[PDB]
């Protein structure tokens, strides 16, 4: 199932959105290789992300409709970032 | 820990 999740439409504030987007690794238990993720650290208490319900420690698995699942933190802040007016931030649960 | 600074990347958007 693609989508499922519903996406948090986050609006413009200047530039900001009012989080923090941090690039997590966790490594994989078998090879070398780790598998880094893109989960929101803060959200700014009272934000527009915090408004339309972006949480942190959660999971973005897509932006503005977009797989962000092997991009490198800035390929998926530039996306944000060019949403433009609002984003559509597909959170999903952090479990490992 | 996953919660590193090393090369877990932050950057406010």
């Amino acid at each position: 199932g693609g989508s499922m999740r519903p996406p948090i439409i986050i609006h413009r504030a200047g530039k900001k959105y009012g989080f923090t987007l941090r690039a997590i690794r966790v490594y994989m238990g078998d090879s070398d290789v780790y598998t880094v993720h893109h989960m929101v650290w803060h959200v700014e208490d009272g934000g527009p992300a915090s408004e339309a319900g972006l949480r942190q420690g959660d999971l973005i698995t897509h932006v503005n409709g977009e797989p962000v699942h092997g991009l490198v933190h800035t390929e998926v802040v530039e996306l944000i970032l060019k949403s433009g007016n609002k984003v559509a931030i597909s959170t999903t649960p952090l479990e490992n | 820990p996953f919660d590193e600074d090393q090369h877990t990347q932050i950057t406010k958007v």
